[PDB]
């Protein structure tokens, strides 16, 4: 016998609320949309993107988390990779508390995560560091690595050779059983 | 800076690269052609003709053709400090290849083998040995 | 300016110790005398430039 | 009889000249491939050209050091 | 009479040497196209012809084994 | 069982040239790495590629002449 | 004696080619460290598991030179 | 009656591959210190391990000539 109660207003609350920001003292300190890049803000969007552009061309993602100091670092590199390769792939950038939905679709478990995606799983290839060992500029050259990878696929055997896998007949529903609304089944 | 290949193409009439980033650059060597890349020894190398071929790190499958009469390249390891590394490609005579011709290459091949047929003078001889390597080059090359 | 230009006399008195990190893709005994042509072009080419 | 078993390990001889020309195939794919990767996979291919000859010639032999075994 | 089989166990010997020079003409051919991968064909050609002559070798020792072999 | 100790003796000629094909091969992996290092992974993945059919080649031997010194 | 002995010495010969492949080996690690010796330790690395598969045979040729003096 | 001699000949027949290894060895030497002498002195330590690897194959070779030779 196992149960989880169903919820509680606390976790139905916002996750993302605002917090004071102080004066232009405390930034001070020794250490002191963005036209290539897409925030993604509801699966709605995130399911387009997925079903539709990363059947066009590929697409990286960036799941971050608020919480992290490693999504902070990792922000502006990425801003740079996009702005460097956006002309082969789009670019999308996510929270995991957002839009969880795509967290568990990407199948995503700690942030900062890559991931490259095209044909939604013709190639899926997600980069992060679970251990702590890897940095900003290791993960970024890692997608890079990536990106180039797809890309050749792509370009090999007359644009074939990538043709979607599992998802031809799971639709994520195993992953997130609410793909059976989005496939019409019931549910009685 | 970071772990690119800092690519400088030059001509003396025109410098197409100067510091660009790219990924790797295939050059056609007198023994035979490579492509070079980060991480490639320190080396020098005397060209013969042929098809440059770049490829930008925002390219990555997209290229660039230049074909290179005759010249020289000289990949230099990367600085501690800068953690990228450069190549020089110096060249005499660095055009594209959309700006080549098949059919004034023939003619050029023509009137080489009526001038050389005359053979008397070893630069004669040589010279229309070159010409016709760089000519069947350019025809090969071209579009 | 004044330059001191390398000479084949002052090649062959030495041994070029020096390029030993540089891999010649063709030997350096057969790439020196084409190398040196191009390094004397190249010199009068920039001097000229900046003069006019 | 079990001379037959010398006729075998004669056979068996093509073997180890066999192995020198696939050597030499697989040594010529690596220095063209570090000398020029961008067209890796086209050497790959040759070499499978080479050994559709070289992974015959030695199982002939092989087998034919199984015929002059057994007969 | 087993002695038959050794002759022609000898004669797989030549085999070998065949394949040797197998793997060297298809070295030749997998370092020829990265110094040149412009062509990739007039190699192939003189490939061919020259894996014709080899073949034909080979084929004419195998067909004088079997001849010793079974006379 | 004299006859089949001296097929077995005899079948071990060929792994020098299997030996000979290794070196080859990693010579070749050396050089090419000394070259471009950048290739280092794809070079080894080709190098053990052929090291496999040099290894079954050596196994292949090995057995028959077990065979050869049993049978 | 004749046998013992006979099969020891004859799968004795096959080291040559060991010792040959092993020469050409380090000869390819002697210059590459010449061309790029930054990667020195890279390389050295490299040639031991050249050695890890021929000393390895070389061991099982003994091994079995031996298993043929006292079969 | 020449079973111990005649054995022990014949495994002494490996000295020659042998002495090929370490003359690749010392040329490869001589080159890398010719192409850059800055090194030599790390060059010549792979080479003594190279040697240290020849010879010893050599000496289990002549071990083994003791062993036959008097059986």
């Amino acid at each position: 016998s196992f149960a989880i109660p169903p919820a509680n207003a606390a976790a139905l609350a916002d996750p993302l609320p605002a917090t004071p920001t102080p004066p232009p003292v405390f930034e001070a300190v020794s250490s002191a949309a963005l036209k290539n890049v897409e925030e993604v803000s509801t699966m709605e969007r995130y399911e387009a993107a997925v079903y539709e552009e990363s059947f066009k061309k590929p697409i990286v993602c960036l799941f971050f988390a608020r919480f992290s100091l490693q999504s902070k670092v990792l922000l502006q590199p990425f801003l740079d990779f996009a702005a460097s390769a956006s002309n082969n792939a789009t670019f999308f950038l996510i929270d995991c508390d957002r839009v969880p939905r795509a967290a568990y679709h990407a199948r995503v478990e700690n942030v900062p995560s890559l991931v490259v995606m095209k044909g939604d799983d013709a190639f899926r290839q997600t980069i992060t560091d679970s251990v702590g060992v890897k940095t900003a500029g290791d993960l970024i050259q890692e997608a890079r690595s990536a990106l180039d990878q797809v890309l050749r696929l792509d370009q090999q055997e007359g644009g074939t050779k990538l043709q979607p896998g599992v998802s031809s007949y799971t639709h994520h529903i195993g992953v997130d059983n609410l793909n059976v609304y989005r496939k019409g089944w019931p549910v009685a | 800076f970071k772990n690119q290949l800092l690519l400088t193409l030059s001509s003396p009439s025109e410098a197409i690269y100067v510091r660009t980033p790219v990924r790797s650059v295939t050059v056609p060597g007198s023994e035979g052609a490579m492509t070079m890349t980060n991480g490639h020894s320190q080396t020098v190398a005397r060209l013969k003709a042929g098809e440059i071929i770049v490829r930008k790190g925002e390219t990555g499958d997209e290229v660039e053709r230049f074909f290179l009469s005759d010249g020289f390249v000289l990949f230099k390891s990367p600085e501690d400090d800068s953690g990228c590394c450069t190549a020089e490609v110096l060249g005499v005579e660095v055009v594209p290849v959309s700006m080549l011709d098949k059919e004034s290459a023939a003619t050029a091949l023509q009137e080489l083998l009526q001038q050389g047929a005359g053979a008397t003078d070893e630069w004669t001889k040589a010279r229309t040995l070159l010409g016709q390597e760089l000519l069947s080059s350019v025809i090969r090359a071209a579009p | 300016l004044t330059l001191n230009v390398l000479t084949p006399t002052q090649a062959a008195q030495s041994a070029k110790e020096q390029l030993n990190t540089f891999e010649f893709e063709p030997e350096k005994t057969d790439v020196w005398k084409d190398l040196q042509d191009f390094y004397y072009a190249c010199t009068v080419f920039g001097c000229m430039l900046d003069n006019i | 009889a079990g001379v037959a078993s010398l006729s075998a390990a004669i056979a068996l001889m093509s073997v180890g000249g066999v192995a020198q020309g696939i050597g030499s195939l697989f040594a010529a794919l690596v220095s063209g491939t570090a000398r020029n990767p961008s067209i890796k996979e086209d050497l790959f291919t040759y070499t499978l050209i080479g050994m559709g000859f070289l992974e015959f010639l030695g199982i002939i032999c092989v087998l034919m050091s199984a015929v002059l075994l057994y007969s």
